[PDB]
């Protein structure tokens, strides 16, 4: 076939990774494993952990934006009520 | 073709054969690596090595005797070969080493010199004997946390932490009378040997029994010893086979003969009546492979081992091999079965009747220890010829079809796919 350009991924047998030596892996057939019911008592308190580290990165920017949104909205409501028609003429045009 | 065996105080088993030139005598104990622990693993192999130590070996060489020992999983054996005339002097050396010198062989200068040798021995094995290394790990994962998982040569860590006391503790718990059988092969008569044995009395630790344990069990799993620096990939894959003294002991061995063994470099091997060869030779999926039906006391392994330099097509090797095995349950032919019968007899014959008595002793000893007797070669052939296609199918449908497997490999095994992919090939889709 036609010459192919070099990439950063090969295929089974020549993936392109470094030569591995010394690493030994072990696994057990899913058939021989305890049927899905053990993901509790042992895997419940452990869970929810991967959002206890992340929630701040989400919550703080969320909070900043929710507050900013609430503020601008409540201000608009005031401007269009009787009490704020004076301020409305001021900030409008 | 005579299987004679009688019991007095000790159980004596012999198989006399007129023309032989030499005679082999030895004791075979009903305990091996399967009786050890993860921590004293390698004690039996260590025993074998001192029994063959320069000191004990020189004493037998002066007398004109040759020593031989073999450590297996279910048993252990110590054999002394001699001329047909010195059949009595072998027994003198046997008793002198198991009662008199069972304290002289364990000297602090002999033990350390031997330990240093089995360490370089077991290390060399792990460093270079990849096919056997892989086969050993196959037993390790297949029978994990069970007796059959322990390797016969023992592990480097359990070996270097072993002491003289461990040898003694094992010897005093397994080298018992009720866990032993004296075997004699060569040309000597049964009555000729039993007399020399019943002559010298003394029981020595009689009535004592070895410790018990837990039953062996197969666990579908795998161990991957990846090593990209090796020039090939060596793999072994198997299902739970048949234990010795199983109704399907022969059906299993026949099934393995159907696929047999192969060697891509031997012209004649490429011509065998094996359907799998049509698939693997096109792109040369491997340098060699060999099927086996390993049988032990509590269990066994049925599968194959293979070696290959075609590292980007290992998945095709495994796929074609497993598709062929699928056939045993659904479409194996009469002629494939018949070809297997003929070849099984030829190989079973070449094993049971070789021109070497030491092999005969191990075969006889191992059998009598488990079933209390030995099935004659002629009796086997009767069982082999009686196997039908229906038998093989019933066996395969129970042992191979949609059953868990055990895998082990080393070398360039990046191309060996995940467990589930291999496991899925243990069957076929159907309406
Ligand atoms: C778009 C929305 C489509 C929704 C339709 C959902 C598909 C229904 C899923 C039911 C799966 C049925 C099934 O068992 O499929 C099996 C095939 C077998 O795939 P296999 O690799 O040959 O088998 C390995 C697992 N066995 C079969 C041994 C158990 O596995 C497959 O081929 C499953 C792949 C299905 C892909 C769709």
């Amino acid at each position: 076939g036609p010459p192919s350009g070099k990439t950063y991924m090969g295929w089974w047998g020549h993936m392109g990774g470094p030569k591995q030596k010394g690493i030994t892996s072990y696994a057990v057939s899913p058939y021989a494993q305890k049927p899905l019911q053990g993901i509790f008592h042992n895997a419940v308190f452990n869970s929810f952990r991967r959002f206890k580290s992340q929630f701040l990165y989400v919550l703080i920017p969320a909070g900043i934006y929710w507050y900013w949104w609430k503020n601008g909205n409540e201000y608009n409501e005031f401007l269009y009520s009787k009490a704020g028609r004076e301020e409305l003429e001021r900030v409008n045009v | 073709a005579e299987v004679t065996q009688l019991s007095n105080g000790i159980v004596v088993a012999t198989e006399h054969n007129p023309s032989a030139h030499t005679a082999s005598v030895g004791v075979v104990f009903g305990s091996g690596a399967a009786n050890e622990n993860p921590y004293n693993n390698g004690v039996s192999n260590l025993w074998k090595n001192i029994f063959l130590s320069k000191e004990n070996s020189a004493v037998a060489a002066k007398e004109g005797l040759a020593l031989s020992s073999n450590i297996s999983r279910d048993f252990q054996s110590y054999i002394v070969s001699s001329l047909p005339g010195s059949t009595d002097k072998s027994l003198d050396f046997l008793n002198q080493s198991f009662i008199q010198q069972k304290a002289n062989l364990l000297s602090s200068s002999n033990f350390e010199a031997t330990k240093k040798s089995v360490l370089k021995q077991v290390q060399d094995f792990e460093d270079n004997d990849h096919p056997n290394r892989v086969l050993e790990h196959l037993h390790s994962t297949a029978f994990q946390n069970t007796p059959l998982s322990l390797p016969t040569r023992g592990t480097l860590e359990s070996l270097e932490n072993l002491v003289v006391a461990d040898l003694e503790s094992f010897a005093n718990n397994h080298f018992l009378n009720s866990n032993a059988v004296v075997v004699g092969t060569g040309n000597i008569k049964h009555e000729d040997l039993v007399n020399s044995i019943e002559s010298k009395n003394l029981s020595l630790q009689t009535g004592t029994k070895p410790v018990l344990k837990k039953k062996a069990a197969f666990l579908g799993s795998e161990v991957r010893l990846r090593d990209d620096t090796l020039p090939k990939a060596w793999i072994s894959l198997a299902v739970e086979g048949e234990p010795v003294n199983s109704p399907n002991y022969f059906v299993a061995k026949l099934a393995a003969q159907i696929f047999g063994s192969y060697n891509a470099f031997e012209p004649a091997s490429r011509l065998q009546g094996i359907k799998l060869l049509d698939n693997i030779q096109e792109y040369q999926l491997c340098d060699n492979f060999n099927h086996f039906s390993l049988s032990y006391k509590d269990s066994g392994l049925w599968g194959f081992s293979t070696a290959t330099r075609n590292v980007t097509m290992i998945d095709d090797l495994i796929h074609f091999t497993l598709k062929q095995w699928n056939r045993l349950t659904i479409s194996v032919t009469d002629t494939e079965v018949e070809r297997a019968k003929s070849l099984l007899k030829l190989q079973l014959g070449q094993l049971y009747e070789s021109g070497n008595p030491v092999n005969d002793a191990n075969l006889l000893g191992a059998e009598v220890l488990i079933k209390g007797s030995k099935l004659s070669l002629g009796e086997a052939f009767k069982k082999i010829d009686a196997i039908t296609v229906k038998d093989v199918k019933a066996w395969a449908g129970k042992r191979l079809w949609d059953q868990d497997i055990a895998i082990a490999g080393t070398g360039q095994i990046e191309g060996l796919l995940d467990y589930m992919r291999i496991r899925s090939d243990m069957s076929m889709m159907r309406w």
